[PDB]
RNA sequence: GACGGGGCCCCGCACAAGCGGCGGAGCAUGCGGAUUAAUUCGAUGCAACGCGUAGAACCUUACCUGGGUUUGACAUGGAUCGGGAGUGCUCAGAGAUGGGUGUGCCUCUUGGUCGGUUCACAGGUGGUGCAUGGCUGUCGUCAGCUCGUGUCGUGAGAUGUUGGGUUAAGUCCCGCAACGAGCGCAACCCUUGUUCACUGUUGCCAGCACGUUAUGGUGGGGACUCAGUGGAGACCGCCGGGGUCAACUCGGAGGAAGGUGGGGAUGACGUCAAGUCAUCAUGCCCCUUAUGUCCAGGGCUUCACGCAUGCUACAAUGGCUGGUACAGAGAGUGGCGAGCCUGUGAGGGUGAGCGAAUCUCGGAAAGCCGGUCUCAGUUCGGAUUGGGGUCUGCAACUCGACCUCAUGAAGUCGGAGUCGCUAGUAAUCGCAGAUCAGCAACGCUGCGGUGAAUACGUUCCCGGGGCUUGU
């Protein structure tokens, strides 16, 4: 019921290959990711909405500032790792408030679909060269 | 020995599976005292020395 | 015909490499200077029976232990034979080889010189129903949790081949930490050759390399 | 009749209604108008007869184009088919004479497939 | 392989260009890595019987 | 200071030694960084499983290469003599840059 | 091709063989296996017979052959024609 | 599958219109998949789609969806010596899919050039009430009403 | 036992529901056929056909023409004459080889090394995979296959292993003339998903001090990430219902993960006289101035055709062009090569650095953004053909890749038929490695990027499992 607390956190994010580093303070809530600022790194609303939605579903809103550091993965599997930092930032500076609901969206946990690898006789994963019989 | 025996006949029995067929030897030994008492015995085995020994055991029972 | 190398299978996991070396340009003369020292000496050193040929190297110096059944033969007389085919090793490679052998304390319990007994007994031409019994027996007597042993080919110097096998205890080849030990020799045969296989199933060995080598 | 032999389609660019040309491709468009210091976005229709005669006279001047080009590659095979080399009696052969596989398709120099009968099984 | 084919590619290829490599137990021509001499067959055997040092079977 | 490199097929055997390494140098005083390792050289083969005409089944191998690095931030003399003459493991070499 | 700066090849005995014929007389036939060479200027006139695996068979070197090998000249397949 | 009814991956929504509808068209359309090349696609349909109406996109596109959701479709059935077409009854999500799928593929049948206003033409004609979509949806449901005999065949 | 166009009960991308293909076109590749002096040999329904080949210009090479050789190209052992063997430069030759010329053992009075003459002998990718070993495919990751003892029956044989319930599972539970055990299932192993401790360079940079402006470049730091060792964690363990019960099953909480979490390794007894005498090994047979062996050239690359596996396409969800983001896994000293200069470019010339968490390969591409093309057999497609080149190599004619200029073929989404896939999958996008001087690689094995639709269901098609019935 408590509008949760503003508080300095930080966390780690992964994703897909992609390792999202998490630092959310009190702030205006501007981000800069890798330096860049988010309309730049994420150029297009394809996906910066997996990324916000965290504070969305939180308490506080875009009035608390972030730093991520962001290594590896392509775009999507970037933002689901920061998306997932972030949420375990917010999980671990109030796990009372944000905890129940952050989890509940199923935010506060980490898929591990990751490609899965290459196989001896088959083209792909699991594609499977043209059977022809006779 | 102690116990005088004749083996009175062998045969190779088998059995049909889905790979192929299932051998196996039946053995008739007689065994008796060579004074009154004597005794049959039947023996299934794989081998021809494990069926003749398990008939030779099964009859070692059956002494009249 | 689909089953794999049980050593292979347990390779790093229960069992060892029997080569310890590193060297990364001349690996491959290193490995064929192995061959050649493995090669040689199992076609001059049959008579006393070889379970294994264990491969280390320091720096241009080669060190072989030789577990043999009866190293009687590999010693000779006062360790003239030991001496000569040391000689003959340096002769061969090139680098100076210290040698040691080393007994094996249960032969009958041993696979590879259970394959290697049976195959012996095969080339003499003794009934191999009653060879394969005479180790199975001899292996549980010394106390092995399991035997299995199979002898294909031309059996009995017929025309066919068969592949008569006899096995009791347990030997769960599918269990890693089940420590199966594997041999496989060949029966040198007027008709040919028979492939002998012999799995014995010493226990269960645990981790930390065995109990590190228990 | 626009350009040497060839008529420039109208309402398309300068840039391609050069490559339409025999003996002119992208990049030989390309130089052409670079050194003719003409546009190349414009379409031909708008085209002034002195810029048009000073493309021709580029053209003509560095490029072998048309019936020139076309009598020359001509005569290249002619010389390898009375010369006899093996791409020359390749090209008589009306079959492939870059080492290319004849064995499977080589098709589009043998043609269409002309399916023929074979030896009937039992 | 052949003893002579074997001896002959042992022995210096005149020019350069001609070398080839032979499984160095075995005598096989074709896939011969260059790592550890040998060969498919070889590898694959000698690496079950434990002689090749660092090599195992992977499964990741 | 004093780079010892260690490489080997086995992590128990390279932890063991540079273990030795390390509680040897310091049996000699001679203060050392810790033993940091470095990734693994993964070497894959894949072999054809049959002797013929059988593709589709394969055996895949790995050679795989583990090293550790010591620095030796004392000088120590006698730690150098004690270096060069202690004995380590057939399986695993030493690289000392001085 | 062959680099330019590299030269052409000509097998080093067919070029003895054919400066040695342009020496003491232009006539004669020279026999060689090499459709590994050039044809080169030197040469122009010459007849000279070209392995093609089973047979040396001659080719008369004109003025056109000298931007080609020898082999070019020598067919070592047989088609004639599937049926007949 | 034999096991039994596979469970459904959840629809997400689309972040500008707030409506799982849209991402629904975006995975329908999902050639090669190019996610950002198909939500271009889409986002330039229903943008044309508020410019050739005042009226609301989302809004035009549901009714398009309903205007080509069937009610009832034939499949074929084995009974005797000869195929049936059994009409059956279609499930809102099965009707949505079959609404969805058809809105695609005629628009990418249509005669225009770009796929954008392909399918947005081809949204506003649906909406209207014409259209191959909705002639496809006559058609299975004149169909399913010719065969409409052997709604007793139904387990 | 097997089979059934017999039943009941089941399972698998087996259908169905879907998405993308193949079959049409061009090319690449394998094969059949034909051809040829030779087109070396093996593979032949699934389970042969981008298969042995993880690299055929020479080599490889096993084939063909021709030229050489005969204890032989190579082993091992006795004798016997020896001191050089072995080689540098030259000559003849297509080369093999032959002839010159230079150089010519270390011990020791009897070895290492070679020579002949022999003598033994070697050699064979010559035959037979139905003489075999080994290795492999396959039914089949299918849920099974058996044994000891007991018992039933004259006997083969049966029981266990049937039945009810359940499970991915002969997985368990209940009952039971069965009581037990073994190989299979599962688990132990590898990898991935969470987390802790330890260590901190060549990795990382939160707080501290400068750095040429600049680069964690610097001192330094154990926080974060990562690297890699050792632990923790998941067990239907907890809660509730169902299930007498009991196994199980449903729901929920906690949790990174819940009912096997994903993937790999692992392939029971056996079947197919399945593949392999050509990787190796081997029984027997055959060749021995030739079926051995050396060499040059040729062939394995042929082409009226047929099949198969792929690649590029047929365009606008696209082509072209400028700018601009985000990877992983790997390789490297005859190697990876930056930088600079030169050329339209392939490349060349110089040439640091790195045996490599350091240096190099390196650019990721798809995507986004701006411009442009405007549905045209095209600014689609890039086959073919003509010219000029580069590089590797003794040598690119047959028969290499690549660059550049020109040329601009079929192809308008493909007949009957057919294939793959249930989620980070399909679809697509690039990257790396093995072999390898170079490369016909679009193949193979991996790697990450983007990322779906659908599954009502078992009626039908294909394969299989338990029991039963008929023969
Ligand atoms: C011919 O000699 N006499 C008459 C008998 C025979 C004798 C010795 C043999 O060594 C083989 C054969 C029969 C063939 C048949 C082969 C055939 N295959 C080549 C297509 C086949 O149809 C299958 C198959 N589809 O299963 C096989 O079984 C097969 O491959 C095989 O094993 C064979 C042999 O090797
Ligand atoms: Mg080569
Ligand atoms: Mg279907
Ligand atoms: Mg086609
Ligand atoms: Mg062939
Ligand atoms: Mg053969
Ligand atoms: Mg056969
Ligand atoms: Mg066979
Ligand atoms: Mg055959
Ligand atoms: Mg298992
Ligand atoms: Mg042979
Ligand atoms: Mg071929
Ligand atoms: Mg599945
Ligand atoms: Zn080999």
């Amino acid at each position: 019921k408590r509008p949760a607390m503003i508080a300095p956190g930080a966390a780690t994010g992964r994703r897909k290959e992609a390792i999202a580093r998490v630092r959310i303070t009190p702030g205006s809530g501007q981000w800069k990711i890798n330096g860049r600022t988010l309309e730049d790194y994420f150029p297009n609303k394809v996906h910066q909405q997996i990324v916000t939605e965290p504070f969305a579903t939180a308490g506080v809103e875009g009035a608390y500032d972030v730093i991520a550091r962001i290594g590896g993965g392509g775009v999507t599997g970037q933002a689901g790792a920061l998306r997932l930092g972030i949420a375990r930032a917010l999980n671990n500076v109030d796990p009372e408030a944000s905890r129940p609901a952050l989890k509940k969206a199923g935010m506060l946990t980490r898929d591990a679909r990751v490609k899965e690898r290459k196989k001896a006789g088959l083209k792909k994963a699991r594609k499977a060269p043209q059977y022809s019989k006779r | 020995n102690e116990y005088l025996e004749r083996v009175v006949a062998i045969n190779r029995v088998a059995k049909v599976v889905q790979g192929g067929r299932r051998f196996s030897f039946t053995a008739l030994v007689v065994v008796g005292d060579g004074e009154g008492s004597v005794g049959v015995g039947y023996g299934k085995a794989k081998e021809v020395p494990a069926a003749i020994a398990k008939a030779v055991e099964e009859a070692k029972k059956h002494f009249f | 015909g689909q089953k794999i190398n049980p050593h292979g299978f347990r390779l790093g996991v229960t069992t060892d490499h029997k080569t310890r070396w590193y060297a990364e340009k001349q690996y491959a003369e290193l490995v064929g200077e192995d061959v050649k020292i493995r090669e040689w000496l199992h076609k001059n050193l049959e008579r006393a029976g070889l379970s294994s040929i264990e491969i280390e190297r320091r720096s241009e110096r080669v060190t072989i232990f030789l577990y043999a059944a009866r190293p009687g033969i590999v010693i000779g007389r006062n360790g003239a034979e030991a001496e000569r085919v040391r000689g003959e090793l340096e002769k061969l490679t090139g680098k100076q080889i210290q040698l040691n052998i080393l007994e094996v304390k249960s032969p009958e319990t041993d696979a590879q010189l259970v394959a290697q007994g049976i195959a012996e007994q095969l080339a003499a031409r003794v009934a191999f129903r009653r060879a394969m019994r005479k180790a199975q027996q001899s292996a549980m007597n010394a106390g092995a949790l399991g035997i299995r042993i199979k002898c294909s080919g031309r059996l009995g110097g017929a025309e066919m081949s068969r592949s008569e096998g006899y096995r009791e205890g347990r030997v769960p080849l599918h269990t890693l930490r089940a420590d199966i030990d594997y041999g496989f020799f060949e029966a040198r045969t007027t008709f040919g050759r028979i492939g002998v296989k012999v799995w014995i199933y010493k226990g269960d060995v645990t981790g930390t390399r065995a109990e590190r080598a228990a | 009749a626009r350009l040497i032999g060839v008529d420039l389609p109208r309402d398309k660019r300068l840039e391609v209604a050069l490559t339409y040309i025999y003996g002119i491709g992208r990049t030989r468009a390309t130089e052409t108008l670079k050194a003719t210091g003409i546009s190349g976005d414009l379409r031909v229709h708008e085209l002034t007869d002195d810029q048009l005669v000073a493309l021709r006279d580029h053209i003509e001047a560095n490029y072998h184009v048309e019936g020139d080009l076309r009598r020359e590659v001509a005569a290249d095979i002619r010389r390898k088919i009375e010369i006899g080399t093996y791409q020359g009696r390749r090209h008589r052969s009306g079959l492939p004479v870059r080492g290319q596989r004849t064995r499977t398709n080589a098709r589009t120099r043998k043609g269409k497939r002309k399916a023929v009968a074979k030896k009937k099984a039992k | 392989a052949k003893t002579a084919l074997k001896v002959k590619a042992a022995r210096k290829p005149k020019f350069g260009v001609r070398a080839y490599t032979r499984c160095q137990r075995c005598g096989r021509p074709h896939s011969v890595y260059r790592k550890f001499g040998l060969c498919r067959i070889c590898l694959r055997e000698m690496a079950h019987a434990g002689q090749l040092p660092g090599v195992t079977k992977s499964s990741w | 200071k004093i780079r010892i490199r260690l490489r080997a097929y086995d992590h128990e055997v390279i932890d063991s030694s540079a273990r030795k390494i390390v509680d040897t140098v310091t049996r000699t005083g001679a203060k050392v960084a810790g033993p940091v390792p470095l990734p693994t050289e993964k070497n894959v083969f894949c072999v054809i499983r049959s002797p013929h005409k059988y593709k589709d089944s394969r055996e895949h191998f790995e050679m795989r290469t583990h090293k550790r690095l010591i620095d030796i931030l004392e000088p120590t003399p006698k730690t150098v003599d004690s270096l060069m003459r202690l004995d380590l493991p057939a399986g695993v070499d030493i690289e000392i840059k001085l | 091709p062959r680099s330019l700066k590299k030269g052409p090849f000509v097998d080093e005995h067919l070029a003895k063989k054919v400066t040695a014929q342009n020496e003491a007389g232009t006539h004669n036939v020279i026999k060689t296996w090499s459709r590994r060479s050039m044809v080169t200027p030197d040469m122009i006139g010459h007849t000279i017979g070209v392995h093609d695996g089973r047979k040396h068979v001659p080719v008369f070197v004109t003025e056109s052959m000298v931007g080609h090998k020898l082999g070019e000249f020598a067919p070592t397949r047989t088609f004639k024609g599937h049926v007949k | 599958p034999r096991k039994g009814p596979a469970p459904k991956r959840p629809v997400m929504v689309d972040p500008v219109y707030g409506s799982p509808l849209v991402s629904q068209l975006v995975s329908k359309i999902l050639l090669d998949g190019k996610k950002t090349v198909a939500q271009n696609i889409v986002y330039t349909a229903l943008e044309g789609c508020r410019a050739k109406n005042n009226t609301d996109p989302v809004q035009t596109l549901k009714r398009a969806l309903d205007n080509i959701k069937p009610s009832l479709e034939v499949k074929s059935r084995r009974v005797g010596g000869a195929t049936y077409q059994v009409p059956v009854e279609v499930k809102p999500a099965r009707q949505t899919t079959l609404a969805m799928r058809w809105l695609v593929n005629f628009s990418r049948e249509r005669r225009e050039k770009t796929m954008a206003e392909r399918l947005m033409n081809e949204i506003l004609d649906a909406s209207n009430g014409l259209g191959a979509s909705v002639k496809r949806r006559e058609d299975t449901h004149k169909m399913a009403e010719a065969n409409r005999a052997f709604a007793h065949y139904r387990w």
